[PDB]
């Protein structure tokens, strides 16, 4: 229930990425992925590098695109 | 020798047309578009890119920025004085 | 997986996306056909054609350009202007239907976890159709904006107009075929940017 | 995996807290995307002094819990009082009241970038009936902001 | 009865019809009349149509949308939405001593002179409609602003839709 | 109850994108029109070439998206004027687009004459009751 | 897959509305491919004023629903009245009446390209009996067109 | 029933592409394909190009006659 | 060099005779005829063609137009001030 205690969902305003309720109030829910979200925690390894280099290794080593070796995703 | 002036694909990035032969990338968390052509990302947005660093930049008349940079799965941006992150998929 | 105490299908997306793409394309085509006259009023390509039925060229503008070529050296520029497309003769003006119209062919070529993946593909097809329509809108906006910017720089005396030469012949032909009045029209010099900044003329609006 | 809404916020909670504040007597108004909260000075301060009562912190907590439900950049806090001794004393009293209110609001966890504080004295009254002191309706504090996106 | 085009600018005898039809009770009809002639019932009816009422201090403000109470891009008044206008007249009849200010506002699309002229024309039309129902000409003043002091964001669709309005203030 | 006034029909994101493009097209046209008006101030008006008279004050609402000659002939026939054509018609047709509502035939003819531009011209002689369309001496 | 007729039109429906309008009192005539609709002014307007009654919009809706049945290019609307004060006032009255009628007809969805409006005053009467006012048979509004293909 | 509440169909006039009823009224039905129809919605892909280029493809791509690629008819 | 004057098949298209070696196309929605000879469309009509663009054109004395153009499955025409479309089959 996004527009709860209101008249229900009117439509998705994609210019702001938000739902509009049946009154004149903007909803708190998102309906597009291009909406302003305060993202602070992101998953995956080789972050703040070029990403995971897609070669397949005989060992369990994970290498980033800039030559760095990620010890967290590397198997011991 | 004189260094090169710019890359001419950034005018089409500013207009919003993707470069030919490129492929689309999925951007979440903010209003931005990205494309990958020659192992380089081309980003069209009106935010300010803070952390990863870019290679070339252009600006339009209405305040839209076009960036040329290396590929990275995360962008650090400033929205209205607040620092947040954008996620890039499809690399 | 988590704590120490904690230690101690694919065809549905493919059949959903193809239906969702066609359904969203049909709805987008209906919404385009609803607003046909307003689109004709907005994208008036006929009112931008030059004197001898010549389409104006497309110009691209950039501001505040920086390039880090390598270490120890950078190149910056204040403004840049580029000719993207060149002027040519036309017989008909362009229309928005060659840019914005989407293609629709009706597909007639077809349970515990089937429905959720089918509806996920149904969302994915709609997202793909919206992306395609966005790219089409960006393309037609770029072309129309370039044709506007050509007239702006022509008013500000930064481009040259195209020059046309016409040759008039009389009654030409042999005894088996004749032409009464022949004219051959040929453009000799295309529009181009000029680097002589002393002849530019400014505009101050009160 | 992506979030579906702004965290810690709900439309039913927003409607319930606006209704509760309007029944208690704190005026909540919304025109377009601008929001105004009007509080009488008698429910916050003592008799024409910049000292908060101990029981007004529950009301300030309710106001902060209402303010955490939105996304915003700037908040404006303005104070207005009545005629007691002199205009300098009026302006100093209103500035001190706005400073204390905004200090407690900034100590609580509102996610805003800028909070502005001003005290206008008795320059702009909203009611021509000016017989009371702090019990007058034109002695108040106002919190204004604009909802962003 | 009632004539739908503004009842020929006459004061409507609303109560006598209801207390004449509710007899075959007089007290029940009088109770219904004194309920439906109240100010709060008029305010709730105006809230049932798309007109907003704001009271703060001794200043009262009515917000009316031009997108529903005017024709498209013209100063012509939409005659299908006449119960809202009649309820505005009924609410304004309760204050026979205050002065009236009417202001027009548009969105950011167009030219500056076009926005100013459209706002001024809509303000004059609303002021003339207020004047023709009994309010004297010395109590009225009209002004049309453009996109000067908006209440929402003009870069978004719903926020730009909320900016085109008519403001009626009185003391 | 809390409510805000504008509650319209639900919208479509395609129409939202089209409006977003059209606003930028509109203010780009506004800027270039301002610049062109600053550079070249006009000095003459087509009221001298197309004056008004009696029975040119009957009104018309018109939505036309075709060539100029049939529309001008229909306007002249409704205005009870003779119709005259001067010059050779070009091989590429002169296309016009008129979409108005409730204005006079003199204003219709002036709008058609302005949109014709450098290809054709409209003249009105009220003493002889003649509407004349002339083509440009080009090609 | 191709359409079999013009959409929203039927010959039986055309005959039904022609018979209904002729029984109601609005004159519908067809000679060759020309069509004429003659309406008395008393059924549309007030006593010699350019103000439509509220009840005539149903008749105007019926006339618009009849007009949607055909394919056409141009419509002509002509107004005629009687002698009241002078000639200028009656030409202005007939022009205003034709403007209002054509405005409502264009507001409704007739698929025509041009609508012409004229008011001839009292120049062309169809009946020598000129004793009435707006009740006279020679005070009327006329809508003429030609069916195309 | 084309000429309903009339005398029935007389003949197909191919000069206008319309049926004639047994009275003097033209019918609303079409009787040839070369009749004036207000066509605004047409199906098929590679429209506003040269059409579908008739090569048989190993992949699901659909190419038009001007070199364009139709993403709507192209299979993912 | 002088450009070529015209194509002389358009006289036969104006008269209504198909060019030799060509095949017929089916036209629906309006009064027009079309033929395909050398991967080009020859159209005989009296309407006005707006969108797709033609290569060569002739006109008769009574107002009949003949066009030489490239092949396309749709045409945009103006009938009497109204824009509509014609469907072309058999390509």
């Amino acid at each position: 229930g996004c527009c709860s205690k209101m008249g229900g969902i009117n439509y998705c305003d994609s210019s702001a990425g938000r739902l509009v309720c049946n009154n004149g109030f903007y909803s708190t829910c998102y309906c597009t992925r291009h909406a302003v979200m305060d993202l602070q925690f992101l998953m995956g390894c080789c972050l703040w590098h070029g990403g995971v280099y897609p070669q397949l290794n005989s060992s369990g080593l994970v290498v980033c695109n800039d030559g760095y070796v990620s010890e967290e995703c590397s198997l011991q | 020798g004189i260094p090169p002036s710019a890359n001419d694909l950034l005018l089409h990035v500013l207009e919003g047309v993707p470069p030919p032969g490129s492929r689309r990338l999925v951007v979440s968390g903010g209003d931005a578009r990205a494309w990958l052509s020659n192992e380089k990302m081309y980003v069209r947005t009106n935010l300010t890119i803070l952390s990863p660093g870019w290679l070339a930049s252009m600006t339009s008349a209405d305040g839209t920025h076009a960036y040329e940079m290396q590929k990275s799965p995360v962008l650090l941006v400033s929205w209205h004085g607040k620092v947040m992150q954008l996620k890039v998929e499809g690399l | 997986t988590g704590s120490l105490a904690g230690l101690q299908k694919e065809t549905a997306l493919s059949v959903g996306a193809q239906a969702g793409l066609a359904w969203r394309a049909k709805i987008i085509d209906e919404q385009l056909n609803k607003q046909a006259r307003n689109l004709d009023a907005i994208y008036d390509f006929n009112s931008l054609v030059l004197e001898h039925n010549i389409l104006p060229p497309v110009l691209l503008e950039g501001r505040n350009t920086l390039n880090l070529a390598d270490a120890q050296s950078i190149r910056i520029s204040d403004r840049t202007y580029k000719v993207a497309k060149q002027a040519h003769f036309i017989t008909t003006p362009p229309t928005w239907r060659q840019y914005l119209w989407m293609d629709y062919v009706k597909p007639e070529a077809p349970k515990e976890i089937w429905c959720i993946y089918t509806e996920r593909g149904w969302k994915n097809g709609i997202d793909q159709a919206n992306t395609i329509l966005e790219e089409n809108i960006a393309r037609i906006k770029e072309d129309f904006g370039g044709m506007i910017l050509y007239r702006k720089l022509l008013a500000m005396n930064m481009v040259s107009p195209p020059y046309v030469s016409h040759t008039d012949l009389g009654v030409t032909g042999d005894g088996s075929e004749i032409h009464i009045d022949d004219r051959v029209l040929r453009i000799t010099a295309l529009p181009e940017l000029n680097v002589n900044s002393a002849e530019w003329r400014a505009a101050v609006a009160k | 995996k992506l979030p579906c809404r702004v965290d810690g916020a709900c439309d039913a909670t927003i409607i319930k807290m606006m209704t509760d504040l309007n029944k208690k007597g704190i005026k909540v108004a919304s025109v377009g995307q601008n929001y105004l909260i009007s509080i009488p000075a008698s429910a916050l301060f003592a008799d024409q002094s910049p000292r908060l009562n101990w029981a007004s912190y529950s009301l300030l907590n309710e106001i902060a819990a209402f303010l955490k439900q939105f996304r915003k950049i700037a908040i404006t806090v303005t104070s207005y009082s009545s005629k007691y001794v002199s205009v300098k004393r009026e302006r100093a009293l209103t500035l001190a009241r706005s400073r204390v209110v905004s200090e407690y609001l900034w100590s609580q966890g509102v996610d805003s970038r800028i909070i502005f504080t001003q005290g206008l004295g008795s320059d702009k009254p909203i009611t021509s009936y000016t017989l009371g002191g702090d019990r007058s309706p034109n002695a108040r504090v106002e919190i204004t902001f604009r909802r962003a996106v | 009865c009632f004539h739908p085009p503004y009842n020929n600018f006459q004061p409507d005898r609303r109560a006598v019809k209801r207390v004449g039809v509710d007899t075959g009770g007089g007290t029940v009809g009088l109770v219904a009349s004194i309920y439906r002639d109240s100010k709060r019932k008029i305010i709730r009816d105006l809230q049932k149509q798309d007109i907003q009422y704001v009271e703060y201090g001794d200043t009262r403000t009515l917000i009316i949308p031009t997108d529903k109470y005017f024709m498209f891009s013209s100063p012509r008044l939409n005659e299908i939405c006449y119960p809202g206008l009649n309820n505005v007249i009924r609410l304004l009849n309760f204050y026979p001593q205050s002065t009236i200010y009417v202001a027009g506002f548009t969105d950011n699309v167009g030219s500056r002179s076009h926005k100013r002229k459209l706002s001024q024309a809509q303000a004059e039309t609303m002021m003339t409609f207020l004047w023709a129902n009994g309010i004297a000409a010395k109590r009225l003043k009209a002004e049309g602003y453009g996109d000067k002091n908006a209440i929402s964001d003009n870069a978004i669709i719903h926020g730009s839709a909320q900016n085109r309005r008519i403001e009626i203030q009185w003391f | 109850k809390f409510k805000k006034p504008p509650i319209n029909n639900p919208s479509d994101d395609a129409t939202i994108k089209l409006a977003e493009a059209a606003v930028s097209v509109s203010d780009s046209m506004l800027e270039m029109a301002k610049v062109e008006k600053v550079i070249t101030p006009p000095s003459k008006d087509n009221t001298l070439t197309i004056p008004n008279a009696y029975n040119l004050q009957a009104r018309a609402s018109v939505d036309w998206s075709g060539p100029i000659e049939e529309l001008t002939a229909r306007i002249a026939k409704a205005a009870h004027f003779r119709f005259r054509v001067l010059g050779k018609s070009p091989s590429v047709p002169v296309l016009i687009s008129i979409s108005t509502k409730d204005e006079s035939l003199a204003e219709i003819l002036r709008d058609i004459d302005y949109q014709a531009g450098k290809k054709a011209s409209i003249h009105v002689y009220p003493n002889s009751q003649v509407v004349e369309l002339r083509y440009a001496k080009i090609y």
